[PDB]
């Protein structure tokens, strides 16, 4: 058999010492059937007044069923499962795939003896003046903290040898489904199956038989798995005339999932029609621009697009694209425009930035999606220049670092659509702004800003003097903030002031911004 | 034999994250760990033990050989404190840097700590569990590694102590400091005789590339100000900004004069003739500057913080105080690209702050976590790791250094 992993109760703690319900007499029956071949099969033993423990027991013909959540409760931590899977595009394709079912694997492992007296039951006598039969676990009971971890951990053991002995194949484990893998000839395949099926059982791991097997596809989480190629189930879109907050947030979501294979899915429109929404019942029309988005993804949708797998031998090429603002669509393949998957990258960090400042964020993303699927960076092809990128980098106060990319002409290229000058200009007038400001050629505006805020007021002050000044300015503030925001040279914003000073910024030929006290 | 080391009352051990780490690196841990196992260092560990500390490996200066890195700062931070740094090192002439981390390896691990020691080989795309093990041996970077191999360790460096009393020799963690002021040549030729020496006892690598740190001629990057031909409106401006700024520290510095010249709604780049007044104002505020503060002492009850600043073109900034605006030392660096550097600096920093007072500084870098995350281990070279936390350098301060 399998060597025991050692499991204790969390410090301090002690055993589960719960009573157990009620029994219909009609259920005490069925447990005993079914605790008698436990037992007959060495899987739980009966044991005496000694152990003081319990822990509830129901039925559910019939079943058995043990809440352990208390036991649970008092049961150590454990590695646990691992929380993260492959992702399709990080397999090699495979020739023959076939998935086995362990049959109830946790009540093949055996249990740590020290902790068995743990897991004791009690299944009541059906006469009032008589005693009922205790009993425990000696394997993995169903339901009980450590039964994954421990049940993963020995299999993975069980595996290891088979596995180095047979290289030519790869076998993922996932709960109880157990994929193997190999570029064998049908035959050959299925036969070293055959011969791991026998292995496992040489440890009383009983597998499914071939006439019974799972074969591809794979309709797993979200996917659909083929030999050679892979994507995400169908998704089918509705075709209401009166959507709910609630349906369309669906809709975003389902349209989101497909963004990893299908490219040019958008959901802006969408999004934008749950603002202000009041419940998730609530019914709202469709703007004029979301029956396009939903029709336009429709339409994408209608094609069947699958992914290819990774090829180890190839080189893994990212290209990234600028849907929107805000909006970049990229997409990972090794061979030409033939892709693994692709993807779409919104998130704005910071309240502004500039498409240089976003994009180099998307290669930060993208890099650690890829680092964390193939175990490599890809090299990228960006519609950004070296020489635009080199600049806005070293003038940048935080570091940064892009691997190793590639100019792409694919409109649109990320540029800056303005600079602040370095020095002074000479020959421009100048602005000592505050809500107001001062020239050195007599002029002056005061403004009377309602609602705004402290900072508000320090950008708006400089939104007037870029407005009335001439085509070259210098402007001079006190304002640390809206330097900052300014001197970082965003192109884009949530704040729509912000976004009126980028304008003007745009237009001038020549700013200088200055602090003072 | 083993020292039986305990946990800080009540904590617990690391439960740390794993940062995704590329194949090669993935390789490099295999052939490592898998080496270390044979040789009983590392023992492979069970589903009981839910604890976890990050490995990486790095690589070695002038070496194909790469080096595993463990991340222990969760657990030494978790570890018991033990129950001295020699100030005359900072002023010898040449310390060089060594390697003595397989000096733990031969040294059992009190069998109860061991499963904190925990880490993970993880997998690409997820497609296997991951290696996971934990340490028999004294572990490298763990800080109760030097304390527990003090003993032996003081042993084995008495007869060279006694022997070459015109050399300081200091360890910190896994290294070992060791100066003097004799001629380069000779430096060097006395280190190989420590290296043959500690050969003699047990199994020692050239840390940073095997050459000489010079801490005889470190110096303090005092603030400075712009000293021009002719002044305009904006040079003032910025001048007294910068003063205002330093003024905080050096109270005794005096703008009255300066902002005088700027009084008037005045244009940019009007040139501005500075008066006596200001112009020996001025004198005097460059004067004061010309030092540090006085009256900033280490506190060595006190966290050592460090910050950089990015200045561009290949130039850093950094500052190591306690308490702000008490600068204990003030410096620049100049290279690459923004995070090889960055990491260089940091370590280049770390080292001082051991060297000078024994003790790491907590970084505070102008860098996006998810970057750093990435690239760090693509440069790093030392065998400590310091704290360190990410932020936004203000536009200011930069350029007031
Ligand atoms: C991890 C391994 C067994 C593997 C595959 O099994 C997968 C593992 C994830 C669960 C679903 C099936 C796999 C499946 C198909 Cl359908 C095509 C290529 C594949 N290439 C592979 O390397």
């Amino acid at each position: 058999p399998i060597e025991t992993v050692p499991v204790k109760l969390k410090p301090g703690m002690d055993g589960p010492k719960v009573k157990q319900w009620p029994l219909t007499e009609e259920k005490i029956k069925a447990l005993v059937e079914i605790c008698t071949e436990m037992e007959k099969e060495g899987k739980i033993s009966k044991i005496g007044p000694e152990n003081p423990y319990n822990t509830p027991v129901f039925a559910i013909k019939w079943r058995k069923l043990v809440d352990f959540r208390e036991l649970n409760k008092r049961t150590q931590d454990f590695w646990e499962v691992q929380l993260g899977i492959p992702h399709p595009a990080g397999l090699k394709k495979k020739k023959s795939v076939t998935v086995l079912d362990v049959g109830d694997a946790y009540f093949s492992v055996p249990l740590d003896e020290d902790f068995r007296k743990y897991t004791a039951f009690t299944i009541p006598s059906i006469n009032n003046e008589t005693p009922g039969i205790r009993y425990q676990y000696n394997v993995l009971p169903q339901g009980w903290k450590g039964s994954p971890a421990i049940f993963q951990s020995s299999m993975t053991k069980i595996l290891e040898p088979f596995r180095k002995q047979n290289p030519d194949i790869v076998i993922y484990q996932y709960m109880d489904d157990l994929y193997v893998g190999s570029d064998l000839e049908i035959g050959q395949h299925r036969t070293k199956i055959e011969e791991l099926r026998q292995h496992l059982l040489r440890w009383g791991l009983t597998t499914p038989d071939k006439k019974h097997q799972k074969e591809p596809p794979f309709l797993w989480m979200g996917y659909e798995l083929h030999p050679d190629k892979w994507t995400v189930q169908p998704i089918v879109l509705p075709e209401k005339d009166s959507w709910t907050v609630n349906d369309i947030q669906k809709l975003v979501g389902k349209l989101n999932w497909a963004s990893q294979i299908y490219p040019g899915i958008k959901v802006r429109q969408l999004c934008k029609l749950l603002r202000g929404t009041k419940a998730l019942t609530e019914v709202i029309p469709l703007t004029e621009e979301a029956e396009l988005e939903l029709a336009e993804n429709r339409e994408i949708l209608k094609e069947p697009v699958h992914g290819v797998y990774y090829d180890p031998s190839k080189d893994l090429i990212a290209e990234i694209q600028k849907q929107g603002q805000g909006q970049w669509t990229y997409q990972i393949y090794q061979e030409p425009f033939k892709n693994l998957k692709t993807g779409k990258y919104a998130r704005m960090r910071g309240a502004h930035t500039n498409d240089v400042k976003q994009l180099t964020e998307a290669v930060q993303k993208i890099t650690t999606e890829s680092i964390v699927i193939w175990g490599k960076t890809p090299k990228f092809k960006l519609p950004i220049q070296k020489e635009t990128w080199e600049t806005w980098w070293t003038e940048y106060w935080q570091a940064t670092w892009i691997p190793e990319w590639e100019f792409v002409n694919t409109p649109p290229l990320v540029k800056l659509w303005y600079q602040l000058e370095k020095e002074p200009i000479v020959g421009a007038e100048t602005f000592y702004v505050d809500a107001g400001y001062v020239t050195n050629r007599g002029r002056q505006k005061v403004v009377t800003l309602t609602d705004t805020t402290n900072q508000k007021t320090e950008l708006q002050a400089i939104y007037l003097a870029l407005q009335d000044s001439g085509l070259e300015v210098n402007i001079v503030t006190d304002s640390q903030y809206a330097l900052g925001i300014i001197q970082a040279q965003p192109d884009q914003s949530e704040s729509e002031l912000v976004n009126q000073i980028i304008e003007q910024l745009i237009k001038k030929e020549k700013v200088y911004l200055a602090w003072v006290p | 034999e083993t020292v039986p080391v305990k946990l800080k009352p009540g904590m617990d051990g690391p439960k740390v994250k794993q940062w995704p780490l590329t194949e090669e690196k993935i390789k490099a841990l295999v052939e490592i760990c898998t080496e270390m196992e044979k040789e009983g260092k590392i023992s492979k560990i069970g589903p009981e033990n839910p604890y976890n500390t990050p490995v990486f490996a790095i690589k070695k200066k002038d070496s194909t050989k790469w080096r595993k890195l463990v991340d222990f700062r969760e657990l030494n931070k978790r570890t018991q404190d033990f129950w001295p740094h020699p100030a005359g090192l900072k002023k010898k002439k040449s310390v060089t840097v060594l390697d003595v981390g397989d000096a733990y390896f031969s040294v059992p691990l009190d069998e109860d700590f061991r499963k904190y020691t925990a880490f993970t080989i993880p997998s690409i795309n997820n497609e296997t569990p991951g290696i996971r093990y934990q340490y028999n041996v004294l572990p490298q970077g763990w800080k109760g590694s030097p304390a527990i191999f003090q003993s032996s360790m003081t042993k084995i460096l008495e007869p060279f102590r006694k022997q070459n009393p015109d050399i300081v020799i200091y360890q910190y963690m896994d290294d070992l400091y060791v100066g003097s002021d004799l001629e380069i040549g000779q430096h060097r030729t006395k280190i190989e005789e420590l290296r043959q020496h500690l050969l003699r006892w047990g199994l020692p690598p050239f840390l940073w590339m095997g050459y000489e740190l010079h801490p005889d001629k470190w110096t303090v990057q005092p603030i400075v100000l712009p000293e021009k031909d002719s002044w305009t409106v904006n040079d003032i401006q910025k001048l007294v900004g910068k003063l205002n700024w330093a003024s905080q520290i050096y109270p005794g510095i005096k703008v009255r004069q300066l902002c005088k010249l700027l009084r008037g709604t005045k244009a940019l780049t009007e040139v501005i003739p500075l008066t006596e007044e200001a112009e020996l104002e001025l004198a005097e505020n460059r004067e004061i500057l010309k030092e540090p503060v006085h009256g900033v002492y280490y506190d060595p009850s006190k966290d050592l913080i460090a910050e950089i600043q990015k200045q561009g073109q290949g130039q850093w900034t950094y500052q190591i105080y306690q308490e702000p605006f008490k600068n204990l030392k003030t410096g620049k660096y100049a290279r690459t690209n923004d995070v090889k550097q960055l990491t260089e600096a940091v370590q280049k920093i770390t080292t001082e702050s051991i060297v000078i007072w024994g003790k790491t500084p907590k970084f505070k870098l102008p860098i996006q976590k998810e970057t750093w995350e990435t690239w760090w281990t693509e440069y790093w070279q030392a065998t400590w790791i310091p704290e360190w936390e990410f932020v936004n350098t203000p536009p200011l301060v930069k350029l007031w250094y």
